[PDB]
């Protein structure tokens, strides 16, 4: 486009339409949910989720700190702060996939995880894999939109 | 179609004659097998000797019995189940075992029927495309997708001899193109010259 300023640039952008173009660039408009729009439950299901003791991952260049929290079910959590932090480990640790230098987190529930930096490792083409992880994700019309179309 | 006999008396009466006129009268299942099947195991019979009819009007073999000396009320329990015809014939028992028993016509399983015999299902590839092959492990056939193709894991029992055939077992089956059972007469029993013979 022709040059803007810093404040209308932005602004138009998030319009999803340029005026002197005409064109309505993306379908839909972003938004995000206020909060007052969200479901309102009770939430806790099995009265509330597992929880996690004090952990601690030492690599012996590198310490991470954990204080104890809780998790609740039907619930999602951020995590959030720079690289480096051990925010990679931590997942890890929930995953079972690292052990804890001190502290257990034992679960008994099932878990599926997916990692940070991708690079491929696995023999295979991309429909034989994604189908021996579940075929009928793949049926639902959600995966048609947000996958399957979209990139083809 | 109408009322008019649909015989009772005369039917049976023509039926008297024909155990009196062979030696040799068996008992013999239909029930299994298709009729291109069973009418082209009548046709052998047929040159050779033939089968004629009943119900209970088949059970009066007692009429027979009576006119000569032969059974009753004597034989072991009548031994008569569903789906029953009478071969009356010329020929010799050991025979006719060996044509109507050996010579079955082919034929796939059926739903909800007691297996036979012991079913099996082979391993290889089915040459079936990605679908739901959650349908075949149902079943306890093992498959797993190799190759972008649905093959089966191993050869396994599906089901035994004596225990039924569930409705989706059989399905899927005749999707796979597996059958192997032999249909026709069942032979159920012998009478020759004041002897019973059991199967």
């Amino acid at each position: 486009t022709l040059p803007a300023s810093v404040r209308e640039g932005i602004n138009i952008f998030l319009d999803g339409h340029i005026p002197a173009e005409n064109l309505r660039f993306r379908t839909e408009a972003l938004q995000f949910r206020i909060a007052d729009a969200t479901e309102d439950l009770q939430n806790d299901s099995a009265s509330r989720a597992f929880s996690y003791p004090s952990l601690k991952k030492t690599q012996g260049d590198f310490v991470l700190n954990v204080e104890e929290g809780e998790f609740s079910d039907s619930e999602i959590l951020v995590m959030m702060g720079e690289n480096g932090t051990g925010k990679t480990t931590l997942i890890k640790l929930l995953a079972g996939a690292l052990k804890p230098d001190e502290g257990q987190d034992i679960p008994k529930l099932n878990v599926s995880m997916k990692p940070q930096k991708i690079a491929p490792k696995f023999p295979g083409t991309v429909r034989q894999l994604f189908f021996k992880k579940i075929r009928g994700q793949f049926l639902n019309p959600q995966f048609q939109t947000d996958v399957v179309k979209p990139l083809r | 179609m109408g009322g008019i006999r649909e015989k009772k008396a005369e039917y049976f009466a023509k039926l008297r004659e024909y155990l009196e006129e062979y030696k040799s009268l068996f008992v013999v299942g239909v029930d299994n097998v298709s009729s291109q099947q069973m009418h082209e195991v009548r046709k052998e019979l047929r040159g050779r000797a033939v089968v004629l009819m009943g119900k209970n009007t088949m059970v009066r073999r007692a009429i027979r019995g009576f006119l000569s000396d032969l059974p009753d009320f004597e034989k072991l329990l009548p031994f008569v189940k569903g789906n029953v015809g009478f071969v009356f014939t010329n020929e010799p028992l050991t025979e006719i075992k060996n044509v109507i028993v050996s010579n079955r016509v082919a034929a796939p399983a059926r739903a909800g029927a007691v297996a036979p015999e012991d079913i099996w299902v082979r391993a290889v590839n089915t040459g079936m495309e990605p679908g739901k092959t959650s349908f075949f492990q149902a079943l306890g056939v093992p498959t797993k997708i190799a190759r972008g193709t649905i093959e089966i894991v191993s050869d396994v029992k599906v089901v035994d001899a004596g225990n039924k055939v569930g409705q989706s077992e059989a399905s899927l089956l005749n999707l796979l193109n597996i059958s192997p059972f032999t249909f026709g007469l069942t032979v159920v029993q012998v009478y020759d010259n004041g002897q019973v013979f059991p199967s």
